RNA sequence: CAGAACACCUAAUUUCGAAUCCAGCAUGAGAAGC
RNA sequence: GUUAAAACUCUUCUCAUGCUGGAUUCGAAAUUAGGUGC
């Protein structure tokens, strides 16, 4: 059972509530905008109260849009559990506490600081494919290619396989994988979230106009949004050289940019390798204070200002753009401006007299032939795919093509299978006895679980099958026990290292790569590592040695299973 | 006879509050992680006994009073039937008038009961011998409960209200001492009708 | 619990006024139709 | 009136426990005994069967189980022990629905 | 759900364009089919195959048969493609064979008390997901669950645990404890039965285990009076009355030796002793 | 019979440190800083009072020489037949004094601050390593009372030796680096039980 | 025939009819009568098989006098015998596990999980109270179910 | 297609997370109708 | 084709009352906001 706490345009609310039969599933509780009107608060209290006390709180994505209701659900109560990506933890770490400060600015409060990190007490955090067993419910996330840490949500119900689409990603996104990943197995129903746009790599033009107006004697502001956009517009800067420097004038923009760099094992293959080479290069130069920011707004040698207060409404690109405002310079909008914000009257000329161009290709959101493509991917056809969130209209195209390809549609305003995930018991019945009054039997065979269908079968029927039928390093196991004992005894592991590293295993493989990565990470500055130092008489060779050794030892580790992680690491650390 | 005192007892946690883990397979399943478990239920809520703290309450001040209160806190001490407390709380000829729920919270545990460290600090050294895990209720969480008077006279309304005032002296239960189980409790009283379900 | 019980048994091995009262206490049921019975068999058994 | 037949067994519902009496005055436990207890959400089914029925058997019903799930059922009702709340679903039968 | 046998169908119970309203039952010409609509399924018994047929209007489930084309050609042209096609009434590889091409077309298929998994490792080996596994399968009388070693090792512990603390060493079986007269045994137990240690409990469980003869009673007198070290507490019903803290341990020294020495006292005897006490036994 | 109430103030004269003891707390804090200070879920700083007096208590008497046991080695029994014991409890009976713990008058924001320190090189004088903790800052007030059951007649006394130990020695933890320095004001009435009673 | 497997030492005596509280599994081999031992072979013995498809000697007396002693300075305490009686009925390799936990000397700390004893002793005797501690109830695990409840049931009766 | 506001470098790490007492008493074993 | 055959040992009545998982034990032990520049 699911509902759809209004998910028509996510303002003023927007959730999806599962409703299995031993938990209250909650997906994306969120809000939207409306950029200015008091009472829209009531009314979103009024929706958080109906919601009810939901049992599990899972974001596909750290937008408002989707994660901006999550700490008034703490303020009420009605949360147990906060379950994400980590990359999306720290992203709404970052967007609550902005969320709070323009509250304070638009001298408001919807949620308090309190509520903030009272969220993320109860925050547990798991990476893709890391299937999870709550409350009659199998959830795992899967990549949707939107921004950094951004997923899709597929829980197995034994009333059926939800697949929560979230936002599914752009083909002209550049820092994550193109391929938004999917449950191998079954989904009876998907909720898909429409698209905004219109169908084409203009890419290559911002580094034209970029060009022609730094040669001209003119710096480009680009303003960008500060989650993804604005690392994407760096990104294709960091790709082909452009000989006039970039700046970022942007505080949380450029926080949310070292935010990538130390996830980089959760953005694309090609870009994980990315050695202590850096990936946006060392190409961007990144403005601190106010007072460099006022210094390089009154600087006027050319380079890019490529900065995020969103669409011109308040920030540092405001202070970068009243100059520019006031001048050979040009706009690029590389976002939607949306509607009652100074940046839509600035893109409409009601008049910047520096060149007004906006560009599409750098969409956040995917497509309609993507969203076609998002659906034939999938290894059967789904039963249902409730259309929710988008403009109304194409919706509604997006619903024409999908019923031409014959699968149903339920509209949020316009919204009866039953689908018993069954068990069934292939084994003789008849050969039972009684020890303690019950009726038992000892049988050993295996338990086979089947789209639609988990089966316990013999001997016999594994019999008739069977006759039928990252780049992380490696070291053998004997390897890895001497050397944990080895660096346990010297004290470089500890019982805190393995318990933490324990942790980010039972979070999931990458979340423990970039653990080991960010211990062993030495700061250039410094010299530095995080690893515990040895006790003994080693040089700084053997220092050194035994710091790489400790590296190759938890990976290699991480290549295991986790009953191989946990059977090694109890013997070191007795308490998990 | 026709009317029957319902109390109705809000009770707001201010200091830590712990209650023990009193089911034998609950407690031993916690054990493996916390030396302390809190008094939990089935349902993922916190159980608190209270007609024994309010018992324990009354008899001590109506003892200081000067009242011929029996003791039943001695070791298999049997209650006369004769005190005001035989009265309320019960006796062994006829069970208690009041009827005492539990104090079920009004969250579920993982917003309201946290895993705390707890030592033994050594007095020379101020070194740790002992650390060990107990689970602790957080101040301000909302506990609910009702007191349903079967025979009502005029003194158990103020008799509960006054045992009530003591439990926020000395604490509702568990580490006392320590200064946990500090409360203060809000009271809605009513004198319903004992055929108001009869329609 | 066959043997538990049988040791256990084997240990275990080891004129006017009256008629006006009976009629008074016949009708507010104090002595009854079974108290009747067993007090005559205690009469018959013996005194 | 059929007996309240939970629809677990023992393992899943009766869990053991220990009950104290302490002294009032040394706020030690002087007694310590031991019960077996039903767990709060454990739910039972009972099929109460009314042959001649009258008008009014539906309504003196329910209100005796508001006032069990005012009272408590079962024993220690004085002590928070028993309360519950009851789901009715109630259905006319022809007596001959077995021919 | 459909039972296989025909085609039984529970809703209603029937069992397989003017529309017949029972259950929206219709029935479409083969070139016959059957369309029925209930609010759990829209289901559609096909029939056998001939080539421009007559599909209805969603069929939710398509219970078809064929033993190759024409099977998927009705499997298209078919508005809102079903969720589950069911392959009956052939010979069972030519269903595979069939089979292989309807989840070509991304559509499932599935070819011709409740019992809960309380188990707990996955392996990917050959075409199906499995875990390797040796269990228990209990039959309660409502559910068949499986279960492992470990709950067997509970209830066997449970089932030694109950059988051991039921027969003691040498009782209903065949000295040096105290002697006092009869008269001070009826003084004694007299004055401990007013006051609440020697209580109707007591007298029947001495008279149990004095039943299973001297040292079971002599056992079950013994722990009854036995000091704790830590408690410093006795398993007798403390007196009713003001005995301060001396004559109460004076007073259990009564009980126990008076117990004591009731036990040599002959069956009967003890017998004759006690019912004045506790008329039941 | 009576009941003695001790009402304890605490003024902070250099910083204090406590640490979290909740886990949840605690370890979502760790982005932030290495060192949580204690506080409720009313956002105020707990300070554990009794285990400070005990220890207090077991040291100065010690050292006058009674006969007091140590409930500081490891796993040590408590004795049962001493002051402390009286006091504070024992394995038989409970403690006669209840100490509320020390709950400040302000929420964390007036009194908890966010403080960097830090490890010098001896011989490079450098900075070595760097950490953040919180500590309540100082003028924080904290109100405690502590109720005796069966009053005796030293037990003020003795309770306020145990609170001149507290302010020479300190509170907390931090406490041979400066932290945890304090200033008690004491006021003691003595109540008979039957208050409550009307 | 019948044979039975399990060795007739702990026979009580109830009337005049010899008698053992027991717990087995009727083979139908031989029509063997095996013990729990068999079963918790046989069961890990099939657990291989289906998954490859896809201690010192005290004297009785001795454990008794040693038990009790440790028993008066309260380092073997009724918490740890039953908890040592849940373990060796689990098995052997947790009793062994379980002894060696509370035994193992902390490298940090260099603290015994035993029960400190009662009683003024020197430290390296209290480490040998703990090292006789360890020999006992070590020792004891070499023996079967039977005499192992009968031995701990005199120091905690429920265990 | 949503948040956005004189200078660096740092902000980690390590131990413990157990031990013990108690688990008893007491009452009631009948009626009555057919 | 049995001194056969026919007739339910049925109805009424809550294992309820009394008893607080309490007591013992301080998250503290280590670490200079230091290095730069009149
Ligand atoms: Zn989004
Ligand atoms: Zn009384
Ligand atoms: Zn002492």
């Amino acid at each position: 059972m699911i509902k759809f706490i209004g998910g028509a345009s996510k303002v003023t609310g927007s959730a999806f509530l599962l409703e299995t039969g031993n938990a209250k599933i909650l997906i994306d509780c969120g809000i939207e905008q409306e950029k200015g009107i008091k009472d829209n608060n009531e009314i979103i209290e009024k929706k958080i109260n109906e919601i009810g006390k939901a049992d599990i709180c899972i974001l596909t994505h750290a937008h408002l849009a989707a994660s901006g209701l999550v700490p008034l659900l703490v303020k009420k109560r009605k949360v147990n559990k906060i379950i994400s990506t980590p990359a999306t933890k720290e992203l709404c770490r970052l967007l609550f506490n902005d969320f709070q400060r323009i509250q304070e600015e638009n001298n408001d409060p919807l949620y308090s600081y309190d509520d903030i990190e009272s969220s993320f007490e109860i925050w547990d955090e798991i990476d893709d494919r890391n299937t999870i067993e709550l409350f009659d419910t199998k959830i795992t996330f899967y990549n949707n290619s939107h921004i950094i840490g951004s997923v899709s949500v597929f829980i197995e119900t034994h009333n059926g396989n939800y697949l929560f689409s979230g936002d599914i990603g752009s083909k002209l996104q550049q820092l994550m994988d193109y391929p938004p990943d999917m449950p191998d197995g079954n989904v009876d129903y998907l909720i898909l979230e429409s698209t905004y746009g219109n169908k084409s790599s203009d890419r290559d033009r911002l580094l034209e106009i970029a060009k022609t107006t730094c040669e001209n004697g003119g710096k480009v502001l680009i303003p960008s949004f500060a989650i993804g956009r604005l690392q994407e517009v760096l990104y294709t800067f960091s790709n082909y050289n452009f000989n006039f420097p970039v700046y970022i004038d942007s505080p949380m923009g450029s926080k949310v940019t070292n935010l990538i760099k130390e996830y980089n094992i959760y953005l694309k293959k090609k870009l994980r390798r990315l050695i202590t080479d850096d990936l946006f290069n060392n190409k961007y130069i990144a403005i601190n204070t106010s007072n460099q920011s006022k210094e390089l707004s009154n600087s006027k040698e050319p380079a890019v200002i490529i900065s995020a207060s969103g669409m011109l409404e308040g920030g540092r690109i405001l202070n970068h753009l009243e100059q520019i405002k006031n001048d050979n310079s040009t706009l690029i909008f590389v976002g939607y401006q949306a509607q009652n914000t100074r940046g839509r009257k600035i893109l409409d000329g009601e008049k910047v007299r520096c060149r007004i161009e906006k560009l599409n290709s750098f969409s956040a959101h995917a497509d309609q032939d993507e969203l076609i493509d998002y659906i034939e991917r999938l290894k059967y056809t789904p039963y249902k795919v409730f259309l929710v969130h988008g403009e109304k209209e194409q919706r509604e195209i997006l619903a024409k093509r999908i019923i031409s390809k014959k699968i149903r549609v339920e509209l949020p305003e316009n919204y009866e299978i039953l689908i018993e995930k069954k068990v069934v018991l292939n084994i003789n019945t008849d050969n039972m006895c009684n020890f303690a009054s019950y009726r038992l039997m000892p049988f050993s065979g295996f338990i086979v679980e089947k789209d639609d269908r988990i089966e316990i079968n013999d001997k016999n029927w594994f019999d008739m099958i069977w006759n039928e039928e990252m780049a992380l390093p490696d070291m053998s196991h004997d390897k890895i026990i001497e050397n944990i004992e080895y660096l346990f005894n010297i004290k470089i592991l500890s019982k805190n290292r393995i318990k933490e590293f324990w942790e980010e295993f039972c979070k999931g493989q990458k979340a423990a790569i970039k653990y080991i990565t960010q211990v062993h990470r030495k700061n250039p500055n410094t010299g530095r590592r995080n690893w515990n130092p040895p006790e003994g008489d080693f040089t700084d060779n053997e220092i050194e040695k035994l710091y790489e050794t400790a590296y190759n030892t938890l990976l290699s580790l991480i290549k295991y299973d986790k009953n191989k992680v946990y059977n090694i690491l109890i013997n070191f650390n007795p308490k998990l | 006879a026709k009317t029957m005192k319902k109390i109705y007892v809000t009770m707001k946690t201010l200091s830590p509050l712990y209650t023990g883990e009193v089911r034998r397979e609950d407690k031993e399943a916690a054990q493996k992680r916390v030396n302390f478990p809190v008094r939990k239920t089935a349902t993922n809520k916190v159980l608190i006994p209270f007609k024994g703290a309010l018992r324990s309450a009354l008899e001590i001040m109506l003892k200081a009073k000067g009242e011929n209160v029996c003791d039943t806190g001695e070791s298999r001490a049997r209650p006369c039937g004769r005190c005001v407390t035989c009265s309320l709380f019960g006796s062994m000829g006829r069970a208690g008038r009041a009827s005492v729920d539990f104090l079920i919270s009004n969250d579920t545990k993982e917003q309201i009961v946290r895993e705390s460290t707890h030592l033994r600090i050594e007095r020379q050294t101020k070194s740790a011998s002992d650390t060990f895990k107990g689970e602790e209720v957080i101040e301000g969480a909302t506990f609910t409960a009702t007191i349903t008077i079967s025979n009502p006279q005029e003194k158990d309304l103020s008799l509960i209200q006054s045992a009530l005032k003591f439990i926020e002296e000395n604490g509702i239960g568990g580490w006392l001492n320590k200064g946990y189980g500090r409360v203060s409790f809000e009271v809605k009283s009513e004198d319903v009708a004992t055929d108001r379900f009869l329609k | 619990d066959m043997i538990w019980n049988e040791e256990y048994n084997k240990m275990r091995s080891q004129h006017d006024k009256i008629i006006e009262n009976i009629e008074y206490l016949f009708n507010i049921k104090i002595l009854s139709k079974n108290r009747i019975k067993e007090f005559w068999e205690e009469f018959c058994k013996g005194q």
